[PDB]
């Protein structure tokens, strides 16, 4: 008794007290303001609800035995909100239930009472007018069964609850699709519900039916409106296709909503990562660099761990495919050094023109590269090693025998050396010529690049950039000023005094 | 009735366009 | 090139100054 | 069946009007600032033909809003005080 | 010792003499001005980020 | 605020890649001692 | 007081990075710790170094000595409030600050120093506080502390001449500059051989002369190496007692490239294990070698690589590989032909080199300014 008579009940009351101002007070504030008069895009409760969900991810971790936090769902389900005195009475009844839980034991909904949470929306004299509130309460109740899924084959209950929530969402899409107030307040809620359903399906289900449902929902959208709903669904569909090995490029290249121009810097990173991955896997490297750099630079700055790992790894791999990447880890993190050491060896072998080191590292870390899902994009790189070796040996020498070329590239055959050199010459890699009868290669030397036109272009690009940035800055200039109607010149009644003084001076 | 909403929407769109136009002209003339 | 760079820097400074000076005006109304 | 047609037509027009209402306010604010500057300049031109005011040293005050001052290129003056 | 710039050829014992243009003084001023601008941009962080 | 992105998973003088290129073992011994052994 | 403490740091390093060097310094460092009743070094030294399982008695007795001294100093403070001079409590806590800094850890020392900085109205005492802060920063390698204290000291020394304090600050600033990879300013600031080296705290004069010659070989060129470091009377008088360094300088200057390599190898061995040169001891070497290569080819036009074999160091293949790997880097402008083994020279214009630097500085500044631009406005 002494062990839990002061610390265990406190854990129940402290989490309950926190949930009093976390969901009950926050729910009341949203009902009176966000769900009351009106709620704009920057709703004080929508961001608050998102932050509350993110915090609740690390606020409650146990199954909430003895209704420490599980009875909060029973407490939030015992709400009427039908009339102002009726809402006060419902709040008082919830307070009485909390007092009883302080005195007696409430329902211990810890892996044993999740089923009885289905008729609650139809009970306790609930008010169904606030459809977004019901959707949010269902997503939060789904999260309580989806916070950790309780493992041990308990994802079936979460899937059933998600199916019920999806049926409710389909009803909301059916009930006033014009959204008098159906979607205008639940669009973010609908996106979050779709994301949670996709997460549950990826956890313990199949995504084929989820993909069909998402495609149908997206088709239903993009006709009434084309904002805030055409991005998360598209990202989920792209992720579902990325799980398999489909084309994944026909759908992305026909949709005009990939650039909604309003993503809150959230879906843009995922869209850019998917587009860059597809472009790199589609034998195109020039275009994907800008997109993936934008993706990396649009990522959240604080505590995004797993995400910038894979994207930065792919960025350095594809930049090696292009052939220049010195700086990659100048922002070392405690979970960043371990996951990037093997690729270091790769680039260290890649930078030199030798190819034996390429095999020496590949035959060692092939399994690790396969486990990271980049083996198919890492075996097509030996040509770049040969190219950089030829370029280096052309820069260094001017008149060199082909046998030495073969020896210093260890191509194992001098006959293929002339073919490789010719192929390099043909695409404009080098400007040298070889004499078959003699054998040596006579490099062509021509230097005077300042007289060439190209510096002009190399400056034009940056000049245009610097001219654009200023304009953007001045375009974001006068947004914060507002309500400056105050316009007073000198005074109100001083004109009469001045006129009187002038008349007095004139009279004298 | 629903027809009035339609006609009001067209009226508002056109009237706001006219306002925008002459405000642009005002801003041009003021510096001169 | 150099002059454009300087103009961009000055524009960023002006934006920072305006935002900082103006964000401290809403709370005075209570 | 016509109701859905009408509502689908209404929604996009409402969205467009909501979009344009912001640019209108931005332009109005800029115009107001410039006009205020110009009018202030003209009035500032007007109000530069008034007399100046002397500077002086006060020695001691009095009752019922009276003070004694002394400005160097003249004697001592006992004067009153404005209402502010 | 840089008091006379040319080159010497040992194959025939031949002293080749050539002149070079004076170093352009326009660039280095721009380089150090760029460095000063970098310092200013660095200083702007403490003014901006400390409340955002 | 934030997303946490669940569904996925000078300090050094001057940074240049030449410094790490080195795989030899100190000029004193690996090179100067190695070829200064009287092979000639 | 931190007048004798610097050497301790070196010994610490001599046990950390050198893998096999763990036998000699382990005894005299522990002797310096058992003296002065130290407690600061071995909160973590015992963890990093040997376990030293038999230690509890020394720990307890040193702790008790620490509380004895602290209690005596506090009772002196208490006696001092009632009859104060220059607020004699503040001089007393200034006296306690040295002991707390020597025996205790950083935070207590910093708090005591910041508390006592508000007493002194004399400028010299404030300068002494700043010098203690700078010495602590050098001891524990705190970049922000060093920078702030250096700028504060430079601002404060303007009032009043105090040319001795200026020379001391110049030596401190030179040590900080040579700590990072900045040799130009280090060799510039090390022109105090004749303007006094009274800062015997950090090191002795002979080490100062060796450091200044080592950095003068990097920073400056022949028309100044012949004017300042080879003509100095005092530096030559000191160097006369050091045959190795004099040989190492004359070999480079008199163009005896054969004997240059032995001295270069010995010097780099010496500075690999040396403090504040180890983390980049390789880079220094990678200059000198290539520097010598650039000091021979600029006179001739078609020197063969055969001559370099007996004139610069044995091994034609070694010279070939070094020349190739230095050509590929873009510096040491020349060319080599291997079919007949002939080295040719070229003279690129000083406008290409003065253009990629502009473009790269512009790129870096643009990246930084774009990051700054989109940090704000969410």
């Amino acid at each position: 008794p002494p062990g839990g008579g002061e610390q265990e009940p406190p854990p129940p009351p402290a989490p309950q007290d926190v949930e009093m101002k976390e969901e009950a007070a926050t729910g009341g504030g949203s009902t009176g303001e966000a769900d009351g008069k009106t709620a704009a895009a920057a709703a004080e409760h929508s961001q608050r609800e998102l932050d509350t969900v993110t915090l609740e991810d690390i606020k409650e971790h146990v199954k909430q035995l003895e209704k420490a936090v599980s009875g909060k769902e029973p407490r939030f389900v015992l709400r009427a909100l039908r009339m102002l005195p009726s809402t006060s009475r419902r709040l008082n009844h919830y307070v009485l239930y909390k007092a009883v839980q302080g005195f007696f034991t409430s329902n211990n909904a810890t892996r044993d009472f999740l089923l009885p949470f289905l008729e609650e929306p139809m009970d306790t004299e609930a008010d169904l007018q606030f459809r977004p509130r019901t959707g949010k309460a269902a997503s939060t109740p789904l999260l309580p069964e989806v916070e950790a899924y309780l493992q041990l084959l308990v994802v079936i209950f979460m899937m059933n609850s998600k199916r019920y929530k999806e049926a409710q969402k389909i009803s909301d899409d059916l009930m006033q699709k014009i959204s008098t107030q159906n979607r205008r307040a639940l669009d973010l809620v609908a996106a979050k519900c779709y994301y949670y359903h996709a997460r549950v399906y990826e956890f313990l289900d199949k995504l084929d039916v989820v993909r069909s449902f998402l495609h149908a929902r997206l088709r239903t959208a993009t006709l009434r409106h084309d904002a805030d709903g055409q991005a998360t669904l598209l990202n989920l569909l792209l992720r579902n296709y990325l799980h398999y090995s489909l084309y994944d490029q026909a759908e992305k290249l026909v949709s005009k909503s990939v650039f909604p121009e309003q993503a809150n810097n959230n879906e843009w990173a995922r869209y850019l990562y998917y587009t860059g991955r597809i472009k790199a896997i589609q034998l195109e490297y020039s275009e994907a660099r800008r997109t993936m750099t934008n993706a990396l630079r649009k990522a959240p700055q604080h505590t995004a761990v797993g995400f910038k790992q894979t994207v930065h790894k792919l960025l350095i791999v594809v930049e090696l495919l292009l052939g220049e990447i010195p700086d990659r880890l100048q922002f070392r993190q405690p979970s960043l050094k371990r996951s990037l050491m093997p690729y270091f060896l790769l680039t260290q072998a890649v930078r030199t023109g030798n190819l034996a080191k390429f095999n020496q590292v590949l035959d060692q870390f092939g399994e690790k590269f396969q486990a990271d899902g980049t083996y198919t994009l890492i075996i097509r790189l030996r040509h770049n090693v040969i190219k950089t070796g030829v370029r280096m040996i052309s820069l260094s020498y001017s008149r060199i025998s082909l046998a030495d070329i073969a020896q210093k590239l260890q191509l194992d055959s001098p006959e293929d050396a002339e073919f490789i050199v010719a192929k390099a010459i043909r695409d404009g890699v080098i400007e040298a010529s070889i004499n078959h009868e003699k054998g040596y290669v006579q490099s062509k030397e021509m230097i005077d690049i300042y007289s060439t036109r190209e510096p002009q272009l190399a400056f034009h690009q940056r000049i245009s950039f610097c001219l654009d940035i200023h304009n953007m800055s001045v375009k974001a200039m006068r947004f914060p000023p507002k309500s400056y109607n105050k316009d007073l010149e000198s005074a109100e009644e001083r004109r009469e005094r001045e006129q009187q003084d002038l008349e007095f001076a004139k009279e004298m | 009735d629903l027809y009035s909403r339609y006609k009001k929407l067209q009226q508002e769109l056109e009237f706001l366009e006219v306002q925008e136009e002459y405000i642009k002209d005002e801003q041009k003339n003021l510096k001169k | 090139y150099l002059a454009s760079l300087i103009r961009s820097v000055v524009a960023l400074h002006n934006l920072i100054n305006n935002k900082i000076a103006n964000r401290d005006a809403e709370k005075k109304e209570g | 069946g016509l109701r859905q047609y009408y509502l689908s037509k209404i929604e996009e027009l409402q969205l467009i009007v909501n979009d344009k209402s912001q640019n209108l306010r931005r332009l109005q604010a800029q115009r107001n600032e410039l006009n205020a500057k110009v009018r202030l300049l003209r009035e500032e031109l007007q109000l530069l033909q008034e007399q100046g005011s002397y500077v002086g040293e006060v020695v001691r005050a009095m009752d019922k809003k009276k003070v004694l001052v002394k400005v160097h290129p003249e004697g001592k003056f006992v004067v009153d005080v404005d209402k502010n | 010792d840089k008091k006379f710039h040319g080159i010497l050829d040992q194959g025939e014992g031949v002293l080749i003499i050539f002149d070079e243009p004076p170093v352009d003084k326009t660039y280095e001023a721009a380089l150090e001005t760029i460095q000063n601008m970098s310092k200013v941009v660095d200083s702007l962080y403490n003014k901006a980020k400390k409340l955002t | 605020m934030s997303e946490k992105k669940q569904p996925v998973d000078e300090d050094n003088w001057d940074d240049d890649n030449v410094e790490d290129d080195f795989s030899n073992q100190l000029r004193a011994e690996l090179e100067k001692h190695g070829y200064k052994m009287e092979t000639s | 007081p931190k007048n004798p403490d610097l050497r301790i740091a070196q010994l610490r390093f001599l046990l950390s990075l050198p893998e096999h060097r763990g036998d000699a310094a382990v005894r005299d460092e522990l002797m310096a710790a058992v003296r002065d009743n130290n407690m600061a070094p071995y909160y973590e030294a015992l963890c990093k170094s040997l376990d030293w399982q038999i230690d509890v008695d020394l720990l307890n007795k040193m702790k008790k000595a620490n509380e004895d001294e602290l209690k005596r100093l506090d009772e002196e403070l208490e006696d001092a409030e009632k009859n104060l001079g220059e607020s004699e409590i503040r001089d007393a806590m200034m006296a306690k600050a040295e002991y707390l800094c020597r025996i205790g850890d950083k935070e207590g020392a910093l708090t005591a120093f910041r508390k006592t900085y508000d007493k002194t109205v004399a400028l010299g005492h404030r300068l002494d506080i700043v010098f203690y802060l700078l010495r602590i920063g050098l001891f524990y390698m705190d970049n922000d502390l060093i920078t702030r204290n250096t700028e504060k000291a430079k601002s404060l020394i303007e009032e009043g001449g105090d040319w001795d304090r200026r020379n001391r600050l110049k030596v401190y600033q030179g040590l900080y500059c040579v700590a990072i990879r900045d040799f130009k300013q280090a060799a510039e600031l090390f022109l105090d051989t004749v303007s006094t080296f009274t800062s015997y705290e950090l090191m002795d004069y002979k080490t100062f002369v060796t450091y200044t010659v080592y950095v003068s070989m990097i920073a400056l060129e022949r028309p100044d190496l012949r004017e300042k470091v080879i003509k100095g009377a005092e530096i030559l008088e000191v160097l006369h007692s050091l045959p190795a360094v004099r040989q190492y300088l004359f070999s480079l200057y008199e163009c005896r490239y054969s004997v240059f390599f032995q001295s270069l190898a010995v010097v780099e061995q010496e500075m690999k294990k040396d403090w504040l040169f180890a983390p980049h001891y390789r880079y220094y070497v990678r200059e000198m070698r290539i520097h010598a290569y650039s000091q021979l080819l600029e006179s001739y036009r078609s020197l063969t690589l055969g001559y370099m074999a007996e004139a610069f160091g044995v091994g034609v293949e070694f010279i070939d590989q070094e020349l190739s790997r230095f050509i590929a880097a873009g510096r040491l402008h020349c060319k080599i032909d291997k079919v007949n083994e002939i080295v040719e020279t070229n003279r690129p214009d000083s406008k290409n080199w003065q253009y990629q630097e502009t473009i790269k500085k512009g790129d870096l500044l643009l990246n930084r300014v774009q990051k700054l631009s989109r940090v704000i406005n969410m």
